[PDB]
């Protein structure tokens, strides 16, 4: 169970669980177009996804969850998973966004795409800001988990409740395990609760994120920019935008 | 409907 | 300076004072273009209350005219929903627009597009209600907020507005520091206080996420030319596509 | 965004 994993115990699950970096079918014969760099993006999210799926099957307490609660979660959850990996991967890269060891992109280079520009800023702005907080991956590992569990929680009769109550004793689990890691690297204990606190906060701004490349990519479809795959279809279609 | 992300979840 | 050296007490006192009036609707069967308009009357009258309020909240008016601006921008619709869900609190399956605008779900739906945001609002309450949230923890919350949502699309990389991004946090870690004061002054341990912590922040996390939705709605309902909107609301709408 | 920031200002 994962109620009685030690925090070092689920650090270790998380570490091991990562999912593994995948590269772009980037084709630098050609010039990018709008549709071209569409494709390469959604592409390598599609790709990504399946990976993800295998990921929130190792996070611990998810699988205890029934099927469709599983789906639910990393329905809301997808775009800010892709989002916070990114951010991550991109952090040793000022003023650019790794979407690919292959495909490392400055803000100039995908102007040909129509409303990228918006979100583009916010990412490297978030990466910018894991940066200054010098984040670490046990951390980062930790916040990842948060949003797969907290994302769709409150979207979720007697049953619904105590699949609740299992999502959230998880969450608490992985807080105590922030705060271990914290207190391990010799923060203060003042310190602990601002850096807590400065780390859930930027989540905000994930789901904000999230929410607006949503539509974007919403845009992209409806407009025959790129064709998206399937289960990147049954994603975009969960969140019932217009 | 056959959810692609059902199945992917059970294999 | 002064926002800096606030203790704990002195800043619920401080926030305590600074609240907003809560305010009346108009005084038989309701229609689209009647109920949004209600809402949105509300929502203007409430507005020009939320400036005077922000402009109390410790470390607001230090920053430039810029900055305030763009932090209530960002964070109006938010600001606004956390009060609703805050008054809706004690009243089980309804939203307390105004004390004499009390909306339930068993009524007949008369606005097109809003069931998902009703139901998001409802839970958020009934969350409140479970985590049994106080009335100096909902005033830091609400200041969290004006704070924080903002703070990362501050693009600017100037002396001065490094500074300002410094100063936003630096205050966002003092009201950090007076909701754990409360949750020791209420006798959590040191593990429930970092557990409430976290709790509650990543409730902000789905109020981002209506607060989304909601703009969405809202635009939606001017395009339709249902409501005449205020200059206020129209130019407070706008700055989420600009 | 004229009318907010006069609103700040306002006193
Ligand atoms: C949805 C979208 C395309 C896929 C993006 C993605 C792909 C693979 C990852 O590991 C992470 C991500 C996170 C962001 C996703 C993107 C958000 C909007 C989008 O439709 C495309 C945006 C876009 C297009 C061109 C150039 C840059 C961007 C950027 F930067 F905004 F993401
Ligand atoms: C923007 C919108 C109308 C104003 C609403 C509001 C008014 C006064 C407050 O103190 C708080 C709020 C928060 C919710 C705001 C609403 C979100 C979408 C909206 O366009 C209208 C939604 C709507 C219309 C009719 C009946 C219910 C709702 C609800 F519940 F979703 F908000």
């Amino acid at each position: 169970l994962a109620l009685s994993l030690t925090a070092d115990q689920m650090v270790s699950a998380l570490l091991d669980a990562e999912p593994p970096i995948l590269y772009s079918e980037y084709d630098p014969t050609r010039p990018f177009s709008e549709a071209s760099m569409m494709g390469l993006l959604t592409n390598l999210a599609d790709r990504e996804l399946v990976h993800m799926i295998n990921w929130a099957k190792r996070v611990p307490g998810f699988v205890d969850l029934t099927l469709h609660d599983q789906v639910h979660l990393l329905e809301c959850a997808w775009l800010e998973i892709l989002m916070i990996g990114l951010v991550w991967r991109s952090m040793e890269h000022p003023g650019k966004l790794l979407f690919a060891p292959n495909l490392l992109l400055d803000r100039n280079q995908g102007k040909c795409v129509e409303g990228m520009v918006e979100i583009f800023d916010m990412l490297l702005a978030t990466s910018s800001r894991f940066r200054m907080m010098n984040l670490q991956g046990e951390e980062f590992v930790c916040l990842k988990s948060i949003i797969l569990l907290n994302s769709g929680v409150y979207t979720f009769t007697l049953k619904s409740l105590e699949e609740k109550d299992h999502i959230h004793r998880v969450l608490d689990k992985i807080t105590d395990t922030l705060i271990h890691l914290m207190a391990k690297a010799g923060l203060t204990l003042q310190q602990q609760h601002q850096r807590l606190a400065q780390l859930l906060l930027i989540l905000s701004h994930i789901r904000h994120m999230s929410n607006k490349g949503m539509e974007h990519l919403y845009s992209m479809k409806c407009k025959n920019v790129v064709p998206l795959s399937d289960l990147l279809l049954e994603m975009l279609d969960a969140h019932r935008l217009h | 409907k056959h959810k692609i992300l059902h199945r992917l979840l059970q294999d």
